[PDB]
């Protein structure tokens, strides 16, 4: 199921054209709303008085059809940045005219070209239109991977084509897009229709569009090959690009005329369907994570807040995770109790933050498989989850499990633990205050006792994503700092983004913390080599944790525990995008800060330019103790 | 009201060309309203044009007529809104215009078309930025050239050199083509060029107009600000020492002499002037057509 549209520049009759397009299998049709050669004059008599009608009637389609089937196209003669003043004026008037007709019709999107470097005045007219009534309509900027000037045949005897590599030059059209959207102040209504040519540029040129709001990909029929049987197909490289674009669920647009005239015209489209059907389905994870892509979430604070029933349900729907815990507990029981002692030596296990019970059951299954004896305490401060636990205890666990409704930092334990087990980690490892909670529980761990997890490490990586930057930006709220949304992290299944350098470790914590002077504050400086031209928008955060020995949990991409669903990445934004050139280093600084009531992070970029210090004094974001 | 001839001709007249005997060919587009189509018309009496009931022949096309040109005495070569180049032909009786071939080789509107010296090949330019060379008898593209980087505004075949033609484009290039050369295009040394006319009596001399109203005379430079808007077309007259007709979106026609000085001006038109064609029979009569649906017959003082 690819969603696809036909691009035409010639529509003799709307009804007949729409029918033909639908019968061929397309979902929509990009077409002119005025005749593309019907140049109009607004200033000079006599032509300005040309009798109407100026175009085709809105009565030719139903409102539903204008609203869902039609994408409008700016006439090709409209040149708001022409060097001829008169042409700039007529063009502005004509641009407003066609855009207003599109809004008049309720069209769901409108196509405008970026076919040259200077589109200042076009951006100004579009921005003016956008601030003329609040509307949901989208503007698709039609921009090529490769500028026409850079793909022309080498047939001009006295102007040869460049044959030397121009690294930044081959990215010029990304610059056209970036300047245009900067001028238009990152309007959410402005997206990319990326046009693909017969020859693809270097990978770095393609990767420049990573993290950009690509809504559509335009495939001219001329880029298709012909297989033995005569049917249009794509080169393996183009197929690679299509697959990458299907992962962004863009809409595909077929432009140009039918050049495989032996075959009919749904053929180009059937090939796309064929590619879509050929790729690996949802591998458990991606099945689960597709709905969450780039969806910003407040990070849970299970200490300060009492988690809802269904939130625990999400935790519990990850068997790979708990069986990692089971294996960690198992190995530990064996290391601690020799075989000769298997009937005399009962180990005291405390689950610290037991929620609805999954670690309790993992502990019990671990002891069985280890053939060792354990006495269990299930500690949980959330009294609503304590209800689930005490029904479990009465119905199933029996006296082997003691449920303790208490904060682990205040509970006066009646004995000491051989093993404390806990799941206090966030997506940034320590951002739920797992260190503070385990510190306060430590006094009741035996002198030789084991904490599972034994340690964890957060990781950071700079990223580019104009899409995510705009999503954060849109999180302004009525009665707070108008910039506070940039001074707080988000849990998000990062999807439309470009990772700019390999993740590097940030903060690490070990338990038990034998050290006589415990300080959980932290100050870390990271240097990220960046080998691309790009724009920095924030830092992705992940974590790894050692449960026991070689049994680990990880959401860091290069060591992601395979098959584990729990924990999306976290995102630290920065207020202002920072331009980064190939070969530069991104230097970021992260602090973990605390007082007796709250812990928080602050962060700052210091190379290649400085940002502001983000979240000073926790003013935008704190984690409650 | 001859057979298979539409009762009504479309408003926007795009092309007017006399043939040898003086029958007038018309091309029209409907550029607004419900149906965006086109039509082709022959008036053996040009003073009856554009009245449909008194035409010699006519026919509807599927899309609009962006450009056309005679092929010989009975052939009509059409640049279509649909990306097609079409060849139509008059019957032996010259009472029906019949489609000969319609090939969809361009990927956007075909904007300009020009028959080369021999009469057996034509060149077309399009908004798809390509120029194609056609073998009219085999109904096939012989070469496709992507020399330009923006829409191809005009192509003009050399008057006597079958491998030579000009083109200009919104990429601000004027290209001289000679397909005898390995790299066939050459860049001839502003405001965007919009129209081209070879000199009929001097091999290596041409005139071109620009989007700012200027006309220029060029050898393989002389210029005048003739128009207040885009120069849409340039047509040398048939005289031994030719006059130069120029037309513009400013709705005027000018007639210029050897040094680009103005000898005549007409403002008869009330909308864009789209073509001009000189009578073979009466060399001082010059016929224009425009989007105001007028066919005007100017008598140019000589
Ligand atoms: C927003 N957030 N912050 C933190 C977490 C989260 C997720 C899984 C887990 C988990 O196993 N175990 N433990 C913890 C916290 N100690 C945890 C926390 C979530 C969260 C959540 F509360 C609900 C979700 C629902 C559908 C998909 C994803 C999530 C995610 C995610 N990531
Ligand atoms: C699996 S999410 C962390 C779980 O441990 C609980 N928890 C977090 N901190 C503490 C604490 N200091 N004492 C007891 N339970 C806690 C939370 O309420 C949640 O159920």
């Amino acid at each position: 199921r690819v969603s696809s549209g036909r691009d035409l520049n010639c529509v003799p009759e709307i009804a007949d054209t729409l029918g033909a397009v639908a019968k061929q299998g397309f979902d929509f049709l990009c077409m002119p709303v005025f005749h593309p050669r019907f140049k109009r004059e607004f200033i000079q008599e006599p032509a300005k008085n040309r009798p109407g009608p100026q175009t085709r009637s809105d009565l030719l389609l139903s409102g539903r059809d204008w609203n869902t089937l039609i994408v409008g196209k700016l006439s090709p003669w409209i040149r708001p940045d022409s060097k001829v003043e008169k042409i700039r004026r007529n063009s502005e008037a004509a641009m407003l005219q066609e855009l207003n007709f599109g809004a008049y019709l309720g069209l769901p999107a409108f196509l405008l070209p970026l076919n040259q470097e200077d589109n200042t005045n076009l951006a100004r007219v579009l921005t003016n239109h956008i601030h003329t009534g609040h509307h949901s309509s989208m503007f698709w900027m039609r921009v090529p991977l490769v500028a026409p000037e850079d793909l022309r045949d080498d047939i001009i005897e006295n102007a040869p084509t460049t044959h030397t590599e121009e690294y930044s030059g081959e990215e010029k059209t990304w610059m056209w897009w970036h300047n245009f959207r900067t001028l238009c102040d990152y309007s959410k209504r402005i997206a990319v229709a990326l046009e693909i040519g017969a020859d693809l540029p270097s990978n770095h040129v393609i990767d420049r569009w990573l993290g950009e709001p690509i809504k559509a990909a335009i495939l001219p029929t001329s880029i298709f090959l012909t297989n033995k049987k005569g049917f249009p197909v794509l080169s393996k490289m183009h197929q690679r690009l299509i697959f990458r674009l299907l992962k962004l669920e863009v809409q595909f647009i077929i432009t140009g005329t039918n050049h495989h005239s032996e075959k009919e015209f749904c053929s180009y489209l059937q090939y796309l369907e064929y590619l879509s059907q050929n790729r690996p389905p949802p591998n458990a994870y991606e099945l689960f994570a597709k709905g969450y892509e780039d969806y910003l979430q407040s990070p849970l604070q299970p200490l300060m807040d009492n988690l809802e029933s269904q939130t625990y349900e999400v935790f519990e729907k990850d068997p790979i995770k708990y069986s990692q815990y089971q294996q960690a507990i198992y190995k530990c029981l064996l290391d601690r109790v020799p075989e000769e002692e298997k009937d005399t030596n009962v180990q005291v296990l405390m689950v610290l933050g037991a929620g609805r019970g999954p670690l309790v059951n993992a502990s019990l299954r671990a002891a069985k498989q280890a053939d060792r004896r354990i006495k269990l305490y299930a500690v949980e401060k959330n009294p609503n989850a304590v209800v689930t636990l005490e029904n479990w205890q009465f119905e199933e666990w029996g006296s082997q499990v003691t449920v303790v409704s208490s904060d682990m930092r205040e509970w006066v334990a009646p004995e000491k633990a051989d093993i404390i087990v806990s799941e206090l980690l966030g997506s940034f490892a320590d951002n739920e205050l797992s260190p503070e909670c385990l510190d306060g529980a430590q006094h009741f761990l035996k002198d030789d006792g084991v904490s599972i997890p034994g340690e964890y490490t957060s990781f950071l990586a700079p990223i580019s994503s104009s899409k995510l930057y705009n999503e954060v930006r849109a999180c302004r709220e009525k009665d707070r700092d108008p910039e506070a949304q940039f001074e707080m992290p988000y849990v998000v299944r990062l999807h439309n983004f470009h990772q700019l350098s390999a993740p590097q470790p940030c903060f690490t914590f070990s338990h038990p913390n034998r050290d006589p002077m415990i300080d959980n504050n932290r100050y870390c400086t990271l240097e990220f080599p960046v080998e691309v031209n790009t724009v920095l928008h924030g830092f992705a955060g992940y974590f790894e944790t050692v449960l026991y020995q070689d049994i680990t949990l990880s959401i860091r991409p290069e060591t992601h525990s395979p098959g584990m669903f729990s924990w999306f990445p976290i995102l630290f934004p920065i207020k202002q995008p920072i331009t980064v050139r190939e070969g530069q280093t991104i230097c970021v600084r992260f602090w973990r800060c605390s007082n007796s009531k709250k812990v928080w992070y602050e962060w700052a970029v210091t190379a290649p330019v400085c940002s502001a210090i983000h979240n000073p004094t926790g003013r935008s974001y704190t984690i409650g103790l | 009201l001859p057979p298979n001839a539409p009762a009504c001709m479309e408003r926007q007249l795009e092309a007017a060309r006399y043939r040898s005997d003086g029958a007038l060919l018309l091309g029209a587009s409907s550029l607004s309203g419900r149906c965006w189509a086109g039509s082709l018309w022959l008036f053996k009496d040009p003073c009856a044009a554009p009245n449909e009931g008194f035409c010699s022949a006519g026919v509807q096309t599927e899309a609009g007529v962006a450009d056309l040109t005679w092929v010989g005495e009975r052939g009509i070569l059409v640049a279509s809104d649909s990306g097609a180049v079409e060849l139509w032909e008059l019957d032996e009786n010259e009472t029906l215009i019949v489609s000969k071939f319609c090939k969809y080789e361009h990927d956007d509107i075909v904007s300009t078309v020009s028959v080369l010296s021999s009469g057996t090949q034509a060149v077309s330019g399009s908004k798809d930025i390509c120029i194609k060379v056609w073998d009219l008898a085999q109904q096939v593209v012989l070469s496709s050239y992507r020399a330009h980087a923006a829409q191809v505004t005009c192509v003009a075949a050399s008057p006597h050199k079958d491998s030579v033609f000009l083109s200009c484009s919104e990429d601000n290039r004027i290209l001289l083509w000679d397909t005898r050369c390995p790299k066939p295009a050459s860049q001839i040394g502003g405001y965007l060029p919009t129209s081209l006319a070879w000199h009929p009596q001097q091999s290596e001399v041409f005139v071109f107009g620009d989007e700012n109203g200027t006309v220029s005379l060029v050898d393989t430079v002389l210029s005048s600000a003739v128009h207040s808007q885009c120069v849409t077309g340039l047509v040398f007259s048939p005289h031994s020492v030719p006059f130069l007709a120029s037309l513009s979106e400013d709705c005027s026609l000018a007639v210029l002499d050897s040094s680009l000085s103005e000898l005549f001006r007409s403002q008869a038109h009330r909308d864009f002037v789209r073509d001009a064609t000189w009578s073979p029979l009466n060399h001082s009569l010059l016929t224009t057509v425009g989007w105001d649906h007028q066919v005007v017959h100017h008598v140019v003082p000589t």
